[PDB]
């Protein structure tokens, strides 16, 4: 099983930079695993943010968070990070770092899920 | 019985003796690891002291210690396989005892040892791209 | 604060019991040396001090590899050999009676037959002298033989004389012996060596006393597996030989008969002068004195107070209730009664004489469908030999009595093999390890 | 007779050549080096050629020259052994002559090439250990 | 087939250091090859200058160009250079950078010669 | 079914089933078997 687990700041000054991190534990950061980065605001729907390759390190982003978001990865601490530029009141919500893989056991296959229990972040100056 | 040096030359002379002091004549035993009713006998010999010395060195070679003797790697030493300090191992043990005491744990190292090497191997090659 | 980190060690000085296979390693045979490898004028020997090993005699996998290749080597000798199938026709045989004693009356006969010749349409009239134990009754007999299988001649080339032997092990193993005295073949040896291999060792065949072995450095031993239980043998190990003299003094005479193209039969012509019996001689101080340390060693095992009673076999097959052996090639099976008769309680240049009988066809292992036929010898044989243990067993043993009675045994021929590689064993190295440290990569 | 270059290809086409000149040609050397009546023979000469190279590469590994042709180490070179100069030997003799010449010093420099891989490596580890 | 290619200035003046570069390709200059610097004078014959060997790295001068004439190899770079100090108006010449040696390859051996088509050098103030 | 070249009639056809049908055989007759020892340690079982 595959544990996630984020950490960050939890207020960030508007038009600041929110730098979160989310710490992976059970599983290498290297291998061929996807994981994205998804946030809820309060009192709405989810919605993905990012995710990142492990092991290429190609990654693809929401265009509407285009040109502002980055997301990073670190083998050698085994954990990814994210950056959000120019934080507005909007951006306040709920984030998690998730992932999802097929793991092929020789004979037998199982889908695996996990995600993280989410940092509350809070964006007001 | 304290301030007195032993060595030895032997092919299994340390056999008797403490860790530490067994652990400066490796070669001597790395060297003897390789070299019509009886010749069939001489030749399935032969092939089976070759099969086994090809075993060992593949698995030396797998975790990334090829052609050294001694090689300390990046794997921590879990706590549960063994508790005592290095001066009750080293200096109050012999490798007979250590090898009885540890042979339940044995296929766990290997394996963490040959993911920690590929793992390095891929970095390596990661910073190497830049 | 441990801050612990694995390490590799390749090279570390540690075994484990395994079973492999050996090879050859010595100085016309049936014990062929000649694919057997060349041994090292100085073999080495390296002391491992401060090592104490575990031991089992009983349990070694050496034994049964030493009988398996002794009896492939056998079954190998005699492979070019002449195939005696015409020899089945029957017999018209005489008492032969002539400078005869009163105790070989009657164990020799002389038999005429037809046989064949080189050319496959003539036929020839032969006759030989054959034993009462090679002859069964069908004034016509019939070898013992031709109703079970037809059988070869040994070839008159190859010697029986045993020759020693070095069993090597492959790279990667060691042989482990142990130098403790007084050490009876099970537990924990202090006093331990690597040897490169073992050292000579005879494959002499007998059965109810060990010959030309080797003897004990201190005193007489006594092992068995179990000794509280009666079904097991017990080895008995001299400190010092008891001499032998056994001796065939008929003058024999040896003939070849052509049975074909390139194929002879040898027998035997007639006997010139007397005819008496072979017999054997031992010492009687001298076996009195190996018996009182024998029995002085036994009370320790059964109390200081029971009574040892030394008695005759059972009974059974002619092999396993008479001490047997070869001798020059011939094959003596002797009556070992006038030894162990005697009882003994808590508390001069005589001789003891064995008469005994010589065989020509021979079951050597515990087989059937297989002989030997041993071809005469001539002229009168005689040899010495040591008599250096001997296998007993205990006969009944209930606690309804107060005395124990040993009888001789035998039989199984891997008590004569265990006798010599009670002291060895054989591992293997397993030079991985792995060590907690400092050093980080 | 002065001036002139000259370069082979062959598997031993070197061997008439000068020691540094021949010394450019060693992997081709390299490569051939592991490749009823007549299978045993071939069965035998297989085994045969496995050993031999098996024993080479071992006796290569031991004194830390492994995976490499040309490995230079730290044991100084003794005058008891040879007393010529360097452009008297690279530029004026052949392997052949020099190996008639040296086979008499062979296991002295092998049993002090192990022993001063055995010490850096114990060095190196204790370097490893701060 | 080993190809020679010489490059350098076109002009020195007197008393400087003429530096020339002959680059080899289709053949390794660490290997068993004597490579030659020669020149020609205009209206006059040919003059050899110089010589280097690529593997011991022994140079081999003309007594005249002693004590001023400097051949050296680069093998990272797979090209010699020469250096002559002191150059004067007699100087000028053609400068030539060549090579031979003996392939003997298997069965047959073969005389290979390859030259460069020479660069110019004038000296004058 | 298959075959190398259906449509050559030099190949065998292989069929395979899907179930299997079952066959019982006997021989009914109550045989003897007599030795006949032919030579030392050679017998031949003839029906007597
Ligand atoms: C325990 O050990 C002792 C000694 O260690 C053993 O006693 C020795 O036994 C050997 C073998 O019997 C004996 O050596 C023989 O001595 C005879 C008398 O000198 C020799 O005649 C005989 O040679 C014949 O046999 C050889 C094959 O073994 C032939 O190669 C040789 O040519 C001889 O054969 C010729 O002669 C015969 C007869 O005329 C003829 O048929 C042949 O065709 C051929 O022409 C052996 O050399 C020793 O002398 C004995 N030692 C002592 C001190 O007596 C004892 O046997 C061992 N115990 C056991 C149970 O094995
Ligand atoms: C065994 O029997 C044979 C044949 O009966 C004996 O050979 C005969 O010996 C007599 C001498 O008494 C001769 O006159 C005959 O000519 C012999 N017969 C042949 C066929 O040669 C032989 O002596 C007997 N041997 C013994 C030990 O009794
Ligand atoms: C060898 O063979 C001959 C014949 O080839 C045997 O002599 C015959 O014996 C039978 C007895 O069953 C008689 O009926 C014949 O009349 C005999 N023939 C002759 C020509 O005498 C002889 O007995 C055989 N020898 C042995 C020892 O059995
Ligand atoms: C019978 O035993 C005696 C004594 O144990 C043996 O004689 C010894 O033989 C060895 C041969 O290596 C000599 O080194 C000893 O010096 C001999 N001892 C004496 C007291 O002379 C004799 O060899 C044995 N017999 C056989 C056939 O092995
Ligand atoms: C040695 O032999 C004795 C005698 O057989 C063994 O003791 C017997 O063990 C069996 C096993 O259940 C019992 O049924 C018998 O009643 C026992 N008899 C006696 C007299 O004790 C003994 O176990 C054997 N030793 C070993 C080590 O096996
Ligand atoms: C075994 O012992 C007997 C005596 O019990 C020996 O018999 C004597 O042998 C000699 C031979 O030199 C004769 O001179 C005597 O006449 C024999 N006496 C008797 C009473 O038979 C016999 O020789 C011994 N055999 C061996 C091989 O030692
Ligand atoms: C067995 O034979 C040996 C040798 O034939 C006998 O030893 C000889 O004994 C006589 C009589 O005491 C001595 O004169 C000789 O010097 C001895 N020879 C040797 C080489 O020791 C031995 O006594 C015989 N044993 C028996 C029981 O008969
Ligand atoms: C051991 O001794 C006993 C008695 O001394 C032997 O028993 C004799 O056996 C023979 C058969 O060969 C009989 O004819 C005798 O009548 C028996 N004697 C008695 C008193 O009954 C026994 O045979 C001997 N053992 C061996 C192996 O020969
Ligand atoms: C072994 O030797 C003993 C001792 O002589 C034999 O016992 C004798 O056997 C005969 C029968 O052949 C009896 O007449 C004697 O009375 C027995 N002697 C004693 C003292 O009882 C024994 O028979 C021999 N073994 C064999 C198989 O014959
Ligand atoms: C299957 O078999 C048919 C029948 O033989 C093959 O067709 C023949 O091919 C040969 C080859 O030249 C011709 O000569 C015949 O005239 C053909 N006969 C017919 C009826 O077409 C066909 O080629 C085979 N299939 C394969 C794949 O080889
Ligand atoms: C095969 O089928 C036949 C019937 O067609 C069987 O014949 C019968 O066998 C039984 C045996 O129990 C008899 O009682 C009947 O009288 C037989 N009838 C006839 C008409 O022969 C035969 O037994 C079967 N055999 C097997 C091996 O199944
Ligand atoms: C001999 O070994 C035992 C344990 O195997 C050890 O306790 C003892 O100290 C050793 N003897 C010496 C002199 O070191
Ligand atoms: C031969 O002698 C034995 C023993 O005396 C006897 O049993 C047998 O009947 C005799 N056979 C003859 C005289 O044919
Ligand atoms: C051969 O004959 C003997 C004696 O007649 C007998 O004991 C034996 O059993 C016979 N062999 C077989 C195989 O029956
Ligand atoms: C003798 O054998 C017994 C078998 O139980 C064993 O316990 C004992 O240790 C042995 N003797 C020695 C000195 O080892
Ligand atoms: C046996 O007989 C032969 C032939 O007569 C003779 O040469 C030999 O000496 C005899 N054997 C003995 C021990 O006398
Ligand atoms: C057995 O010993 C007794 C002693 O009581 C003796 O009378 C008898 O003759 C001996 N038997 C043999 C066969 O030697
Ligand atoms: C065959 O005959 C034997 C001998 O009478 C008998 O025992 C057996 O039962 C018969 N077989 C059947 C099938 O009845």
């Amino acid at each position: 099983q595959v544990w996630l687990r984020e950490s960050g700041p939890g207020l960030v000054k508007s038009s600041e930079t929110l730098s979160l991190t989310c710490a992976v534990s059970g599983a290498s950061v290297g291998g061929n695993y996807y994981w994205n980065w998804i946030r809820q605001f309060p009192g709405k729907g989810l919605e993905w943010m990012g995710n990142v390759h492990g092991g290429s390190g190609n990654t693809e982003y929401n265009p509407s968070l285009k040109g502002r978001l980055t997301i990073s990865r670190d083998t050698s601490r085994g954990h990814f990070l994210l950056h959000l530029d120019s934080v507005t009141a909007a951006d306040t919500a709920v984030y998690y770092c998730s992932t999802q893989y097929w793991r092929h056991t020789g004979y037998d296959s199982s889908f695996f899920d996990s995600w993280g229990q989410g940092a509350l972040v809070t964006v007001s100056s | 019985a304290v301030g007195i040096g032993a060595v030895f030359l032997g092919f299994l002379g340390a056999a008797g003796s403490t860790m530490g002091a067994a652990s400066m004549t490796l070669t001597v035993q790395a060297r003897n690891l390789l070299s019509t009713v009886w010749g069939i006998k001489q030749l399935q010999a032969r092939v089976l002291a070759v099969e086994r010395y090809l075993r060992d060195q593949q698995l030396l070679g797998i975790w990334g210690c090829s052609g050294k003797l001694i090689c300390c790697t990046n794997v921590p030493w879990n706590s549960s396989w063994s508790n005592r300090n290095l001066s009750e191992i080293w200096d109050n043990m012999t490798w007979l005892q250590w090898d009885k005491e540890i042979s339940n744990y044995t296929q766990i190292i290997y394996g963490l040892l040959e993911e920690s090497q590929n793992q390095q191997e891929k970095n390596e090659q990661d910073l190497l791209a830049l | 604060a441990e801050n612990l980190w694995v390490t590799v060690y390749y090279g570390v000085p540690v075994w484990k019991d395994a079973e492999t296979t050996l090879f050859c390693a010595s100085d016309h045979n049936v014990w062929a040396t000649h694919a057997c490898v060349p041994t090292d004028p100085n073999p080495q020997e390296i002391h491992l001090e401060n090592v104490t090993e575990e031991f089992n005699m009983w349990k070694n996998n050496m034994v049964e590899q030493m009988h398996t290749d002794i009896i492939s080597l056998w079954d190998q000798s005699l492979k070019p050999c002449v195939k005696l199938t015409p020899l089945c026709v029957t017999l018209q045989c005489t008492n032969v009676t002539n400078n005869i004693t009163d105790d070989m009356r009657g164990e020799l006969k002389n038999c005429s037959f037809n046989m064949t010749t080189e050319l496959r349409d003539k036929k020839q009239k032969v006759y030989s002298l054959f034993y009462r134990l090679d002859v069964v009754q069908i004034k016509e007999y019939r070898l013992i033989n031709c109703n079970t299988s037809a059988c070869t001649q040994a070839c008159p080339k190859v010697s029986f004389e045993p020759i020693p032997i070095h069993y090597c092990a492959p790279a990667g193993f060691a042989i482990l012996k142990c130098k403790d005295k007084k050490f009876n073949g099970t537990g924990p040896c202090p006093s331990v060596s690597t040897v490169q291999c073992t050292h000579g060792i005879k494959p002499v065949v007998s059965t109810q006393l060990l010959l030309n072995g080797s003897l004990a450095e201190e005193e007489v031993m006594i092992r068995s597996e179990n000794i509280t239980n009666n079904a097991k043998n017990i080895l008995v190990q001299f400190n010092t030989p008891v001499q032998i003299n056994c001796t065939r003094p008929n003058n024999n005479t040896r003939k070849s008969i052509r049975i074909g193209p390139g194929q002879a039969f040898y027998a035997t012509g007639d006997i010139i002068g007397d005819i008496r019996q072979a017999h054997c001689n031992v010492s009687k101080a001298t076996w009195n004195e190996t018996l009182g340390k024998v029995v002085k060693q036994l009370r320790k095992h059964f109390g200081n107070n029971t009574i040892i009673r030394f008695a005759n076999s059972s009974g059974g097959d002619l092999e396993v209730t008479t001490h047997s052996f070869n001798c020059g090639g011939e094959f003596f099976y002797c009556n070992t009664s006038g030894l162990f008769n005697s009882t003994w309680i808590s508390n001069s240049n005589d001789s003891i004489t064995l008469p005994c009988r010589i065989k020509q066809i021979i079951n050597m292992w515990q087989r059937i469908g297989q002989c030997m036929y041993a071809p005469p010898i001539q002229g009168v044989i005689r040899c010495v030999s040591n008599i250096t243990g001997l296998i007993l067993t205990r006969d009944g043993g209930s606690t309804n009595s107060t005395t124990e009675t040993f009888r001789p045994g035998g039989g199984d021929m891997r008590d004569n093999w265990r006798s010599e590689l009670y002291k060895y064993k054989v591992v293997k190295i397993e030079p991985l390890g792995v060590a907690p440290t400092r050093c980080k990569r």
